[PDB]
């Protein structure tokens, strides 16, 4: 079967089939869930500690901390 | 790596595996699965999404259809569990699981591990020992047993 790495191609194949959706950019993400002006927050991963974060209705958003998994903005 | 969490999952496994007698087959399923899990670009995507259905579908979707209905409803368990992220660990468990029944392996003495299937401790073991005739290989053994006896030794020097 896929033995070694044919899986990857299979993966590729497997991917290629479903492939389209994956990834995103630094500076690019989406705010997933929130309450109280603080947001589960995604994308834009590499940034400087507490850089200003352009908001729609544009404003920067206050950046608390970088969690490993995902982080939210103030 | 809760991995202990494996059991209720992992356990029903062998049983289903027992009952389903798939373990050749189920074993296949597991191979396939850990493979699927491994996918890293996928992995980023993998925790991406909230809707469990979405993942059961998409995961199952690109999967290449190695899936089983029991493994569909059941995969649906792991996703419904939401715990599924870590699943590959179970294979290790499953190994032991598979191993558990009748299996044996080996620890290298000073060289390399035969992993011989020998179920009699110190006997089937001894059978392998004698079976050397593999007596040939050095593979760091001498430094090891001389250094380890030497270690007990300097240990006694300290004791001295």
């Amino acid at each position: 079967m896929q033995l070694n790495s044919t899986e990857i191609s299979e993966l590729i194949k497997q991917r290629i089939a479903q492939f389209n959706v994956v990834s995103e950019a630094h500076n690019e993400g989406t705010i997933v869930s929130v309450s109280d002006g603080v947001i589960r927050i995604h994308g834009l991963a590499d940034a400087m500690q507490g850089e200003m974060i352009s908001l729609p209705g544009n404003r920067y958003a206050i950046a608390l901390n970088l969690e490993r998994d995902s982080v939210g903005a103030v | 790596e809760f991995i202990t969490v494996a059991r209720p999952y992992a356990k029903a496994a062998f049983d289903f595996a027992v009952e389903h007698q798939s373990v050749e087959r189920w074993q296949d399923m597991l191979a396939f699965a850990a493979e699927v899990t491994k996918n890293e670009q996928m992995a980023e995507l993998l925790s991406g999404a909230l809707a469990p259905e979405t993942l059961a579908e998409s995961f199952i979707a690109v999967a290449g259809e190695q899936l089983d209905e029991n493994g569909q409803n059941l995969i649906r368990v792991m996703a419904e569990n939401g715990r599924l992220n870590a699943l590959p660990d179970v294979l290790e468990q499953f190994i032991h699981l598979r191993a558990v029944s009748e299996a044996t392996a080996e620890v290298d003495v000073i060289s390399a591990a035969a992993l011989s299937e020998q179920q009699l401790a110190k006997i089937s073991a001894a059978m392998e020992k004698r079976l050397s005739r593999k007596v040939k290989l050095n593979a760091k053994i001498d430094k090891s047993v001389m250094a380890g006896v030497i270690i007990r030794a300097g240990d006694m020097v300290i004791d001295g």
